[PDB]
RNA sequence: AACUGCGAAUGGCUCAUUAAAUCAGUUAUGGUUCCUUUGGUCGCUCGCCACUUGGAUAACUGUGGUAAUUCUAGA
RNA sequence: CGAUCGCACGCCCCCCGUGGCGGCGACGACCCAUUCGAACGUCUGCCCUAUCAACUUUCGAUGGUAGUCGCCGUGCCUACCAU
RNA sequence: CAUGGUAAUCCUGCUCAGUACGAGAGGAACCGCAGGUUCAGACAUUUGGUGUAUGUGCUUGGCUGAGGAGCCAAUGGGGCGA
RNA sequence: UCUGGGUCGGGGUUUCGUACGUAGCAGAGCAGCUCCCUCGCUGCGAUCUAUUGAAAGUCAGCCCUCGACACAAGGGUUUGU
C-alpha cells in the first residue's frame, strides 16, 4: 500500500509468486533484475563504493506497485476488485444457494 | 497511478500493460492483451464476443427539481419600497381603486360640460 | 460574508416592462393605478437638473 | 489560475486568483453545471457550495 | 533540455517507408542512418525521430534519382516510451527534411510520434496531431 | 446601440467548360413553383385572462480568458 | 380562423355617469387570381474530321407495369419483364 | 588466498557561451547535467517470439448405426494460448 | 516433533470462450391433418435466445489447504587419532 495507493493489499500477486510460494516476512524490493531462479538464495551487501552521483542519493517514492496475477494475463489487482467488477458467478450463486 | 484507460473489451487497462496502436487516420487504441488486438485488427465486432462488456451490456447480463426565486432591489425602488408597495393590500388598493374611479368621474363629467 | 462578494447587494439596473409583469412583482389583481405603481428610475447626475423616467408600459 | 466567483442573489462577482494546487483538486475531474464544496478553499469558504458554470482554456 | 531515449528500430537500411508530406514522392527508400558507428555484418537502423539517407523510389522525376535527408515520424515496430506503454503505428512513415531538419515539404497527413516532434520542431509545427 | 423585418440569389467581371449541348425562332405546361405589387377572403365553422395570457434573450451594468479574429464565457 | 402599431378625434346616453359605439390608415395573413419570372419539355437549325463505321446494352441502353424521389411530366431512381 | 584470468569503450545534446580569441566573420575548453554507440554480465515484470500443456474453441475427409463423446489423416488444418 | 511428506479432493489464479440436455408463439422456409380449427396444430429445419463469463483444463517445475486416504524409528556399503 502507497500513500497514493491506499489499498489493503500485500506485495503478492493475485494467485501467489509463480514458482515461489506467498511472501509474508520483510522483504527488500530491488530496481531491476536479479541473477538466479526464484527462490534463489542471495547475499545482498553494502556497496563497496561511495555512492556520489545523482542516480543514487535520491528518494525513490512509488506511486502504485502492480499485483495482478503473474499466472497469465492477469487484469484484476485484488480479490476484491476482481469480484467487484465481474459480479456473482455460477460457483457463487450454488454457494449461496446452499448457505440461504 | 497514472490516467486509467479501457480497451476493445472495455477493460480496465493498468499501467505497464497491453499495447497502444496509432491508427494514420489519427484514431488511437490500446489493448489489454494479443487476444484484444487480435479480434479488433481482424475487424471483429465486440458486440458478438461474450467476454466483452460491450456484448455483456446489449445482452444486460449481470445487471434534482427545484424553482427559486430571489428577491432583489432594483433602481428607483428599494426592496423596503417594493415590500411597501406590494402590501398595500388593507384598504389601499381599495381607496385607490376608488380614487381612480372618481377620478375618472370628474373627467367625464368635464369633458361633457366642455363639449356640451 | 465573503469580503464584497456575498454582501452589499446591488439592484437591478430597470425593473419590469410588462404590465403583466408589473403586477406580478406588485401583487396587483387587475386594475388598480397600475401606470402609477410603475417603477421610474431617477436620473440625478451633477451637470443637469434631476428628474426621473418612467418606461413605457406594454401590453 | 483564476476564478470568475458570482453571488446572484447579490450579484457582485469578483475574480478570486488560486495558486495551491490543493485548492483547485476538489474542482478537478468534474463537469460543468456540478455543485461541490468549496471547503477547500481555506476557513473562510466553509459551508459554501459552488456550481461550475463554466470556464475558459488556456488559449482562451 | 532532454535527450530522446532509445528505442526499438524496426527499420533497418533497405526499408522502403511512406513519405507523408506533400513534397512529391510516394515512398522513401532508406539507404543509411546518421549517427550510426556500426558492427560487422549489422545493418544500420532507425526508429522515430531518427534521421537517415533516402532516396524515392515513386514520386516525380526532379526527386527520383537523388539522396535525400529524411526524418522517421512513424514505425510500425512497437516501442517502449519509458512510462510502460509499448506503442506502434499503422504504417511505417517519415518526411525528407534537409541538412537543418526544416521540411522541405509544408503538410504532413497523420500522425507525428512524440519522439520525433520533440525531437524536431519545425516537423512538428506541420504535423497534424502528435501520437 | 441592439433585437425584429427586408435585402444581400440584383448588379459587375470573365469566356475556362460546353458541338443538338448552349443558343435563335416556334409552341406547350390540361405536367409545375412563384418573394413582392395589384385585386379577391379574413363574424361563412355552433365549439374564473379576453379591458390582452406565459417564458427567454438582446441592448445595458459588472467579472474575465486569449498573442491574435466581425472570438466570446459566467453573472 | 388578427392578443399588432399610428393619426386627428367625435356619437349614444334611456339603462344612466362609466361604459357601449364610430373614420383614415400601416402591419399581418390559409387560399385564389395577376405581375415578375423561373424550371422542364415540342419542331427546326451548328465548324473540321472516316489516318473515327458501327455504337448503346454486365454498371439504364430502348420500352412496358407498379412504385421511390422531386415543385412537377419523364429510366430521375428501384423491382419485375420485353430486346 | 598462492596462482591464473580480467573490461569496459566511444559519441552526441544542454550548460559553460554567442563567452575566451577576433576589427569582423566566425568561435572554443574545464566543471556540471541528460542521454546514446560498441562491448560485457544478467533477467523475464512488461512487449514480442515459440507453443504437441496436444489447454480450449472452430473446421475439412473418413470412421464408431445416429445423438452425445470421440478417434484416424507420420503434429489434418487453423484462431487464441498458461 | 509441538509430527512429516505424499495421493486424491477443495479453494484461488489463469487459458479458451458460453458445454450436453431441456425450453422458446426466435427462425429462411417446406411437408402432413382440417366434423376441429377461425388463424389453426403436427413435424423437418442450419442458426438464434435463456439456463450459461457457462463447459473444460490448470503443475506435471503455479499458489493456499489442514477435508479424505494410506504410508513413514525401513533397507544396503563403509569409515578410528
Ligand atoms: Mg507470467
Ligand atoms: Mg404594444
Ligand atoms: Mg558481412
Ligand atoms: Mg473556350
Ligand atoms: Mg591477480
Ligand atoms: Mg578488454
Ligand atoms: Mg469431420
Ligand atoms: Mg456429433
Ligand atoms: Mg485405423
Ligand atoms: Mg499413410
Ligand atoms: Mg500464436
Ligand atoms: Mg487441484
Amino acid at each position: 500500500s502507497t500513500d497514493y495507493d491506499l489499498s489493503d493489499k500485500s506485495i503478492n500477486p493475485l494467485g501467489g509468486f509463480v514458482h515461489y510460494g506467498e511472501v509474508t516476512n520483510d522483504f527488500v524490493m530491488l530496481k531491476g533484475c536479479v541473477v538466479g531462479t526464484k527462490k534463489r538464495v542471495l547475499t545482498l551487501r553494502k556497496s563497496l563504493l561511495v555512492q556520489t552521483k545523482r542516480r543514487a542519493l535520491e528518494k525513490i517514492d512509488l506511486k502504485f506497485i502492480d499485483t495482478t496475477s503473474k499466472f497469465g494475463h492477469g487484469r484484476f489487482q485484488t480479490m476484491e476488485e476482481k469480484k467487484a467488477f465481474m459480479g456473482p458467478l455460477k460457483k457463487d450463486r450454488i454457494a449461496k444457494e446452499e448457505g440461504a | 497511478m497514472k490516467v486509467e484507460l479501457c480497451s476493445f473489451s472495455g477493460y480496465k487497462i493498468y499501467p505497464g500493460h497491453g499495447r497502444r496502436y496509432a491508427r494514420t487516420d489519427g484514431k488511437v487504441f490500446q489493448f489489454l492483451n494479443a487476444k484484444c488486438e487480435s479480434a479488433f485488427l481482424s475487424k471483429r465486432n465486440p458486440r458478438q464476443i461474450n467476454w466483452t462488456v460491450l456484448y455483456r451490456r446489449k445482452h444486460k447480463k449481470g445487471q434534482t427539481r427545484r424553482a427559486v426565486k430571489f428577491q432583489r432591489a432594483i433602481t428607483g425602488a428599494s426592496l423596503a419600497d417594493i415590500m411597501a408597495k406590494r402590501n398595500q393590500k388593507p384598504e389601499v388598493r381599495k381607496a385607490q381603486r376608488e380614487q381612480a374611479i372618481r377620478a375618472a368621474k370628474e373627467a367625464k363629467k368635464a369633458k361633457q360640460a366642455s363639449k356640451k | 460574508d465573503i469580503p464584497g462578494l456575498t454582501d452589499t447587494t446591488v439592484p437591478r439596473r430597470l425593473g419590469p416592462k410588462r404590465a403583466s409583469r408589473i403586477r406580478k412583482l406588485f401583487n396587483l389583481s387587475k386594475e388598480d393605478d397600475v401606470r402609477q405603481y410603475v417603477v421610474r428610475k431617477p436620473l440625478n447626475k451633477e451637470g443637469k437638473k434631476p428628474r426621473t423616467k418612467a418606461p413605457k408600459i406594454q401590453r | 489560475m483564476k476564478l470568475n466567483i458570482s453571488f446572484p442573489a447579490t450579484g457582485c462577482q469578483k475574480l478570486i486568483e488560486v495558486d495551491d494546487e490543493r485548492k483547485l483538486r476538489t474542482f478537478y475531474e468534474k463537469r460543468m453545471a456540478t455543485e461541490v464544496a468549496a471547503d477547500a478553499l481555506g476557513e473562510e469558504w466553509k459551508g459554501y457550495v459552488v456550481r461550475i458554470s463554466g470556464g475558459n482554456d488556456k488559449q482562451g | 533540455s532532454g535527450a530522446k531515449f532509445r528505442i526499438s528500430l524496426g527499420l533497418p537500411v533497405g526499408a522502403v517507408i511512406n513519405c507523408a508530406d506533400n513534397t512529391g514522392a510516394k515512398n522513401l527508400y532508406i539507404i543509411s542512418v546518421k549517427g550510426i558507428k556500426g558492427r560487422l555484418n549489422r545493418l544500420p537502423a532507425a526508429g522515430v525521430g531518427d534521421m537517415v539517407m533516402a532516396t524515392v523510389k515513386k514520386g516525380k522525376p526532379e526527386l527520383r534519382k537523388k539522396v535525400h535527408p529524411a526524418v522517421v515520424i512513424r514505425q510500425r515496430k512497437s516501442y517502449r516510451r519509458k512510462d510502460g506503454v509499448f506503442l506502434y503505428f499503422e504504417d511505417n512513415a517519415g518526411v525528407i527534411v534537409n541538412n537543418k531538419g526544416e521540411m522541405k515539404g509544408s503538410a504532413i497527413t497523420g500522425p507525428v510520434a512524440k519522439e520525433c516532434a520533440d525531437l524536431w520542431p519545425r516537423i512538428a509545427s506541420n504535423a497534424g496531431s502528435i501520437a
